[PDB]
């Protein structure tokens, strides 16, 4: 049986001490405990807390577990920094049946900016009838931006896709953002504009011939 | 005085060392002799607590069979690891005959004689003893066969009822006929075994009766094995050295209960088997290749004394538990015998 | 120890084969649950496969479609499964325990996990590439910047390189939008100085699989 419902953790600081619960519809001795885990890129997800064992061989004390109730508090009094990372909990559900998973969460954690670059469609695609526009998105912190495409001095309504932040090399974020248009409304409409928000003293470069 | 241990046992028994039969020969040359006057006196308003899934009595029998398994039924050819095996694979007498284990000096064997005593936990009636009751090495897959009884209610046994990883054991209260035969005299290899529905049916639908009591009085589901191989997934079994697996599929009929006058579940059953030579044995141990059959009159009858059962997964359908057949392995076999005992070192 | 492995796109509909392979020792006494990903999110059982027997296990909920497989003897595994759909782009894992039932320990848990195994599921078949050449706004700001035009090719990914690898100042492979109809929209740029033109002319660079189709379209400002 049981459920689970878990809040995105964290835009904590690179330090302080945090303690988040892997909560299940049992609101009752369950989860009666957990495996929370690492959970990374060419990686094995590497669990972090074992019940019925510590934590085996190649393993520091600084992650101890408490509980009571449903409250239970996966803690950490000294926060780290490669924790910039996903963390699920793992159920028991009495040995089964069945065994569920948290919401994941993932701490890196009002000010800009980026280096914002802006470049219209190339000839040869206008070549191929058609035209493709570049809003790009680069060098800025965090990665949690706000995309606003405008008539310069109107809204615009359509034509493009936000995707998930896949950040830089320089853990300074990356994105890329694209607009729609007919070739006859590439040359139809004036000036497209792309504003991506971070933080939002949003500066553009914008296209008009 | 005693406190819980683990020690090597001896084994006992009437085996006859003219028998070409290895059971005779080897309990003939590896056990004894009975004790012809055991004593056994019970202790008055003692309660104590076991544990029926550690007794390495069951890991020597287990290793016993296994290690004269392997040194004594060479196939004519095994594919294990890295190794290819050939040979001539000769004919065989084959007869179980019981054992007894039997307990040396500075520890005692401990029983649980709660008719209804669950295997683990505490005994009320409980009694103490020098050697075992006979116990046949019934190697069976799905069901245990001609096991001792409960002598009260069929018992239900698992190490842990949440996990459907666990296997159930099924004691019953009443013995099931089985009879497996190749008739004299074109598939060679073709048999089949007939078995009383109404029996089994009638035990069932009690046993379905009360395993509602345990679930809720919520639906109970048999289903047919996910899948897999013949060895795991078929009660699987040796007569007179030649190797059955036989379908349980028919067995699950859910329609075939409700004390509804009907049709299609009726009448003497007579099950289809079939017989295989090569087999992966399920020690992991590699690939088995055995000689072709005799000629003439093949029969092997048993008696259904147990069984093992696998659980469905899926929680939170709250009205159904789903379950399958087949449970575990042998060492339930040894187990569902062995409920009632645990082995103490004496201090 | 513990390598999962598996290639990335196929049609939805269709079927699927899945491995996992492992040390013989953790093949001897632990099952392996299967379990899947989801764009950064948390696990999902989806069934059991134990190292013994080949006693399969995984919810009744695929009752007609499922299959389980395995190999005792060459430690590895296969997993399959029916009914692909389009939207089924994820990575897959495996995960092991002692389970009260190895040593004397007698804990159940997903000790170590897999690398993960990519999943790409697209109704759309292999495609032949859209390549655009952008020009750079050719023109204080002493430096400026050009790249390549990715659009419309099916499946991923997409490889980028500068010089022949050889240029990597500003250098960046952008991200892919494998945007709605199907087509990743990639892209990559690359930084240059006033000082450098005339002669420095710049390339983006790709090849194509299920095509062998390599390309190199030269980026050029307009004419
Ligand atoms: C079980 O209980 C009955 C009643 O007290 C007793 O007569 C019997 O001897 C007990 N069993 C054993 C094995 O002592
Ligand atoms: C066998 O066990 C079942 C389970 O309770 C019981 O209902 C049935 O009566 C038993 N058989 C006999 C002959 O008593
Ligand atoms: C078992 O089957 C044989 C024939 O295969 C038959 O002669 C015999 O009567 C059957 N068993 C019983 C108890 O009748
Ligand atoms: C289940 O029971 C019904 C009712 O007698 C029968 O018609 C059907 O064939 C049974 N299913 C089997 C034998 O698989
Ligand atoms: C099964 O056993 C019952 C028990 O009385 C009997 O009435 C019935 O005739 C038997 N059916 C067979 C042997 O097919
Ligand atoms: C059960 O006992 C009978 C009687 O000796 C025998 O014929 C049969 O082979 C035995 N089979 C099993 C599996 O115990």
């Amino acid at each position: 049986q049981s459920a689970l419902t878990q809040p995105p953790s964290a835009s904590g600081a690179p330090g302080q001490r945090v303690t988040i619960s892997c909560s299940g519809g049992p609101s009752n001795v369950g989860g009666n405990y957990v495996y929370w885990y690492r959970q990374f890129p060419g990686t094995a997800p590497t669990l972090l807390i074992l019940r019925d064992d510590q934590r085996p061989s190649g393993v520091p004390d600084r992650f101890s577990a408490s509980k009571s109730g449903n409250s239970a508090s996966l803690a950490i009094s000294g926060l780290r920094p490669d924790d910039e990372g996903f963390y699920f909990c793992a159920t028991y559900d009495s040995d089964g049946s069945i065994r569920l998973f948290g919401g994941g969460t993932a701490l890196t954690v009002p000010k800009a900016a980026p280096s914002v670059t802006l470049f219209p469609p190339s000839s040869e695609e206008l070549q191929a009838n058609k035209a493709t526009l570049v809003c790009l998105i680069s060098d800025f912190y965090p990665g949690a931006v706000t995309v606003a495409w405008k008539a310069d001095s109107s809204p615009v309504k359509a034509g493009v896709e936000t995707t998930t932040p896949s950040k830089q090399s320089n853990n300074k974020y990356a994105a890329s953002s694209y607009l729609s248009l007919t070739p006859e409304q590439w040359k139809s409409h004036k000036s497209y504009s792309c504003q991506v928000t971070h933080e939002g003293s949003t500066v553009e470069k914008t296209v008009a011939p | 005085v005693w406190k819980d241990a683990d020690t090597t046992l001896f084994c006992a028994s009437d085996a006859k060392a003219h028998e070409t039969e290895v059971h005779n020969v080897w309990a003939t040359h590896a056990c004894v002799p009975t004790d012809p006057n055991p004593q056994e006196i019970h202790l008055e308003n003692v309660t104590e607590n076991f544990n029926m899934w550690k007794n390495n009595m069951v890991e020597q029998m287990q290793e016993d069979v296994i290690s004269l398994w392997d040194q004594s039924l060479q196939p004519c050819v095994k594919l294990t690891g890295g190794s290819v095996i050939k040979q001539a694979c000769p004919k065989i007498s084959f007869d179980p005959i019981p054992i007894h284990y039997c307990t040396p000096a500075g520890y005692v064997i401990l029983k649980c004689n709660d008719k209804n005593f669950n295997g683990t936990g505490p005994c009320k009636n409980v009694s103490s003893v020098q050697c075992t009751h006979g116990i046949k090495p019934v190697v069976s897959t799905q069901l245990l066969l001609n096991g001792s009884l409960a002598e009260e209610e069929i018992i239900i046994r698992s190490e842990n009822l949440t996990n459907n990883a666990k296997t159930i054991i099924v004691h019953l209260n009443k013995s099931v006929e089985i009879n497996c035969t190749r008739p004299s005299n074109g598939d060679i290899r073709k048999a089949y075994c007939e078995i009383n529905g109404t029996k089994w049916n009638k035990v069932l639908k009690q046993v379905t009766e009360k395993l509602k009591e345990h679930f809720n009085n919520k639906t109970i589901i048999f289903q047919p094995p996910s899948g897999g191989d013949l060895e795991i997934t078929m009660h699987h079994f040796n007569c007179r050295g030649e190797f059955f697996y036989c379908n349980t599929t028919q067995l699950f009929n859910n329609t075939c209960i409700g004390n509804e006058t009907m049709k299609g579940c009726n009448g003497t059953i007579t099950l289809p088997c079939k017989i295989k030579q090569i087999i992966n044995m399920w020690q992991g141990t590699g690939q088995a290749m055995y000689a072709p059959p005799i000629d003439g009159k093949i029969n092997c009858v048993s008696n259904i004394t147990g069984i093992l059962l696998t659980r469905d997964g899926g929680a939170n359908n709250t009205s159904n538990e789903t379950f399958r057949p087949g449970g575990g392995n042998i060492k339930d076999n040894w187990r569902s015998e062995l409920y009632k005992y645990k082995v103490v070192q004496i201090e | 120890q513990l390598e999962q492995s598996g290639t990335a796109v196929r049609k939805p509909g269709a079927s699927v084969t899945l491995s996992c392979q492992a040390s013989g020792y953790n093949f001897v006494k632990y099952i392996i649950h299967w379990v899947r990903q989801k764009p950064g999110l948390g696990f999902e059982w989806v069934g059991m496969i134990d190292p013994y027997r080949g006693r399969p296990w995984s919810a009744h909920k695929f009752q007609g479609r499922l299959s389980l497989s395995r190999d005792t003897s060459m430690e590895i595994l296969y997993m399959t499964l029916t009914s692909l759909k389009s939207d089924d782009t994820a990575t897959y894992f495996c995960a092991r325990a002692e389970a009260a039932s190895d040593s004397h320990s007698r804990p159940i848990m997903f000790d170590h996990w897999g690398q993960g195994s990519l999943v790409t599921v697209s109704s759309a078949s292999t495609k032949g590439p859209s390549v655009f050449p952008l020009a750079p706004s050719s023109k204080s700001g002493g430096t400026a910047a050009l790249g390549c035009l990715v659009k419309d090719y099916f499946p991923e990914p997409v490889t980028v390189s500068w010089n022949s690898g050889a240029l990597t100042s500003g250098v960046h492979t952008f991200p892919a939008v494998l945007q709605s109809s199907g087509l990743y929209s990639l892209s990559s740029v690359v930084t240059v100085p006033s000082s450098s033109l005339g002669t420095q002319t710049y390339i983006c660079n790709v090849n194509h699989k299920p095509s062998n189709t390599k390309v190199d379209k030269k980026v050029e400002p307009k004419s």
